């Protein structure tokens, strides 16, 4: 591997701004890549740069490039909740299609909502399913422990009256004050009847 | 300009896989790329044109071939459950600067499964807010479950009245509903939440589209089943006061 | 005298190179590079020119990167082009005191060149070379860059090297000759021995009988020259270093 | 496998017995470039012979030179031995006294 890169995965809050790095041992070098590859996705070029220059604008991105230390980092900027994503770096060794190219294993980066918090757990009725919602970040949910099933946090943003919100559903004589018992909780939760 | 079709692709072990990569711009230069969930890129093909193929970095038992600059199709010649992975594909060429990027097609997700008596159409039931949540934060959350389908290729989008996005989440990724079976089915969870007020007006038709890719017409059936074919599934809903 | 930097890279197999350089400032070769070299060696105590120590350096690290870099694009234009080894390309480039030029060949025939601002393919060339060209004409750093040697720097070094070293270039060496009897063809076989000469330059004839066979002009260790003219059947030789003295020799 | 060497014997300064003096063995001319010259004093080859850099002309087939100190004698015999691909057997040319 000749194009690390660091951090392997980051979880960052949403308006803050983070640094990624890329540091490769490529040589000669002509040009350097950073792409955005959503979960599901193919890669979608950010910028691009060679040796001459040292710092490239894609609006909120802004990749640097320290020709001389052999590295380069891209500056994500105001960061919201669209920019969970993989971040590749890749470095070609030549100036025309002849060369190769060098991909970086990427970074992870994981974006949540800065959370008002009013954390309950609610029952709905079918057309049963349970709900653990309205908590924040720290607050993570674990898995079964058989028939026993439950989601992942999950962040909606109502962009109307300006609201973000986490979430996690559960389902399976299953109670909802028992459904969470394998993942944490805050003891200011609410239970209904 | 690159193209890949179909987005997603079910088959049976032992049959043979051909992958689409399609392109309009005039490049010579395409690639061929394998990718797991969480994993990294590998090169399996490139081509510098037609007639010219070659060997990436892992000795896949994939082959390609170009023939047309403007096709660069991929083929397995007997399926297998490890090549169960996403493949994408890649062009370089002369973009906007005076140097020559590369551009990504969209992707193909594949799954390989033993027997295809196990793709099952996937099941949609519309769950209803609770009063406690509008009592508590006067807002409500409706709740759509798709659950015992295969393989893993759902697409999830709600429909109000319209398509919308806002208020809106799903599953990153679906959960298995039996952890032990190496060919298990799956479900999905999306989530809808507008004011209590959108929710109690009755005026309001909200529906919950899941979109299935599955068997096509090419594919043959010994059951007595209906193929699950490309179909969407959904349950419907109205508001309450 | 043209500066010619000449360049022979042997391909044996997909996985077997080497390649190897020299420089001939006219006649006399002035520097040295062999493919088990990290750096380039130094013949003359002079081969460093008027260029700096500072930027000596400079030069050697374009070679360096050059090496490694056309070995491995020999060996990818060799997968894409279906070209069968062995491959032998040789390279002329150079210049002098001031027009350039920048000729590759393959397997002992002209291909391509470096002619204006980037490379055009030779009149005979065969088809897949505009292959070559394509691709080799995307790179622009490289097309820049050789012309920032062959218009700005290897005219400004020579000019650098033909004053530093110049007593070595204008130097004159005085000759010998003498008379042998060749392999007989009643007809015999004259031949007149000229060893030690310098520079290349020479004039030796049987007078002129209309039969005289003026050999090559054979290279000796001491970077001098030999040579060997021969009739079927005296000789007269005129040099630079013997002013006017033309060497007769009688026979027998 | 095309173009075939040329090769040509001689030696710096007059031959003289019991004079040291020079034997010069040049190839030239051939293509491609690998090459086996040695030179031979009896029919055997000598073991310290120095040689120059390979290099080509203007026509693109490659020349060199091998070289080696060497006092001619009346009873000794020297020859020049060349292998290319161009060639079914190594071609052995002789040094005429
Ligand atoms: C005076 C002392 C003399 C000592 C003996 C000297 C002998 C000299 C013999 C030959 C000299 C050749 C000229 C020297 C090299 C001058 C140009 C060098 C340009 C070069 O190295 N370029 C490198 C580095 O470039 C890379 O890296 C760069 C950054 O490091 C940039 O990122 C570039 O974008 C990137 O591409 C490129 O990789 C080039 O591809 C190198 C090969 C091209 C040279 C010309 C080839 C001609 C065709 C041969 C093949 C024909 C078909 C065969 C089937
Ligand atoms: C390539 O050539 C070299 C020199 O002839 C030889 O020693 C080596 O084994 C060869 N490699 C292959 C792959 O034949
Ligand atoms: C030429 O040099 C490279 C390393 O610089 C080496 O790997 C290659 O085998 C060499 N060719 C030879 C020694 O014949
Ligand atoms: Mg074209």
């Amino acid at each position: 591997n000749q194009v690390e890169q660091s951090p392997q995965s980051l979880i960052i809050l949403e308006g803050k701004n983070c640094t990624l790095q890329c540091n490769y041992t490529v040589s000669p070098f002509s040009n350097l890549r950073w792409y955005k590859q959503d979960t599901g996705r193919g890669p979608v070029s950010l910028t691009i740069m060679t040796f001459s220059e040292n710092t490239k604008s894609n609006g909120r991105y802004t990749a640097t490039l320290d020709a001389d230390t052999k590295q380069s980092s891209l500056h994500i900027t105001a960061s919201q909740l669209s920019d969970s994503a993989s971040y590749i770096c890749v470095v070609s060794d030549r100036g025309s299609t002849l060369g190769r190219l060098y991909f970086g294993r990427g970074t992870q980066l994981t974006v949540w909502p800065d959370i008002n918090p009013d954390p309950a757990v609610y029952q709905l009725r079918d057309s049963s399913v349970c709900l653990f919602t309205d908590f924040d970040s720290q607050t993570n949910v674990s898995q079964s422990k058989s028939d026993v099933y439950i989601t992942d946090k999950c962040v909606l943003d109502m962009r109307s009256m300006d609201f973000k919100s986490n979430s996690a559903v559960a389902w399976s004589d299953f109670a909802c004050a028992n459904a969470f018992n394998n993942s944490i909780i805050p003891e200011d939760t609410f239970f209904p009847s | 300009d690159i193209y890949q079709t179909p987005r997603y692709l079910v088959i049976g072990t032992g049959k043979k896989i051909t992958l689409e990569c399609s392109q309009t711009m005039g490049h010579d230069k395409m690639y061929w790329y394998q990718q797991d969930p969480g994993m990294e890129l590998h090169l399996i093909h490139y081509s510098y044109g037609v007639n010219s193929t070659e060997k990436g970095d892992l000795s896949s038992e994939s082959t390609v071939s170009r023939i047309r600059t403007e096709h660069f199709p991929l083929t397995l010649e007997s399926a297998r459950p490890s090549h169960t992975s996403q493949y994408l594909c890649a062009s370089s060429g002369l973009r906007d600067r005076g140097l020559y990027e590369q551009y990504f097609g969209p992707g193909t997700r594949l799954t390989v499964t033993e027997d295809l008596k196990n793709v099952f159409p996937p099941e949609v039931a519309v769950f209803e807010p609770s009063e406690a949540e509008i009592s508590h934060t006067q807002k409500a959350t409706l709740v759509c479950l798709a659950t015992g389908f295969y393989p893993d290729h759902v697409e999830l989008s709600w429909w109000v009245n319209k398509e919308v996005h806002s208020g809106v989440c799903t599953d990153p990724q679906p959960l298995k509903e039996q952890p032990a079976l190496n060919d298990s089915r799956y479900a999905l969870s999306s989530r809808l939440r507008v004011s209590a007020t959108f929710w109690q007006n009755p005026r309001n038709h909200f529906r919950c589209q899941v979109q299935f890719y599955g068997l096509s017409e090419n594919d043959e059936w010994t059951q007595d089943r209906a193929k699950p074919v490309t179909q969407i599934v959904s349950a419907e809903a109205w508001g309450r006061a | 005298f043209p500066l010619r930097c000449l360049q022979i890279s042997s391909f044996a197999n997909s996985s077997w190179t080497r390649t190897d350089g020299l420089a001939w400032l006219g006649e006399l070769q002035t520097h040295s590079w062999s493919n088990d070299s990290d750096t380039v060696r130094s013949l003359k105590p002079w081969s460093q020119g008027t260029f700096s120590d500072q930027q000596w350096e400079t030069l050697q690290h374009i070679f360096r990167v050059y090496r490694s870099s056309f070995t491995r694009d020999v060996k990818e234009f060799a997968k894409m082009l279906r070209l069968s080894y062995p491959l032998e390309l040789q390279v002329s480039a150079g210049c002098e005191v001031s027009n350039n030029f920048f000729h590759v060949a393959f397997q002992g025939k002209d291909i391509l060149s470096f002619q204006g601002t980037s490379w055009e393919p030779t009149q005979e060339a065969p088809l897949w070379v505009n292959l070559a060209i394509q691709v080799l004409n995307q790179d622009k750093w490289t097309r820049e860059t050789v012309q920032w040697l062959l218009n700005g720097t290897c005219p400004q070094f020579v000019s650098g090297l033909l004053e530093s070293g110049k007593s070595e270039l204008k130097k004159q060496v005085k000759p010998k000759a003498w008379l042998s009897r060749g392999p007989s063809p009643g007809r015999l076989l004259l031949v007149c021995h000229v060893s030690g000469f310098y520079p290349k330059p020479v004039w030796v004839k049987w007078m002129e009988q209309q039969g005289t066979q003026p050999g090559d002009i054979l290279p000796n260790a001491d970077e001098t020259w030999y040579l060997r003219a021969t009739l079927d059947v005296s000789c007269r030789v005129k040099h630079s270093s013997l002013e006017g003295q033309d060497i007769v020799l009688y026979w027998h | 496998i095309q173009r075939t060497p040329k090769i040509q014997v001689y030696s710096r300064h007059p031959a003289e017995n019991g004079k040291s003096n020079f034997l010069n063995c040049y190839v030239s001319g051939f293509h491609p470039s690998d090459i086996e010259v040695d030179l031979l004093k009896n029919g055997e080859r000598i073991e310290k012979v120095e040689h120059s850099d390979l290099s080509f002309s203007k026509d693109w087939s490659f020349y060199l030179l091998y070289y080696t100190e060497f006092t001619p004698t009346e009873k000794d015999e020297y020859a020049c031995r060349v292998n290319h691909v161009t060639l079914s057997q190594p071609k052995i040319v002789k040094w005429d006294r």
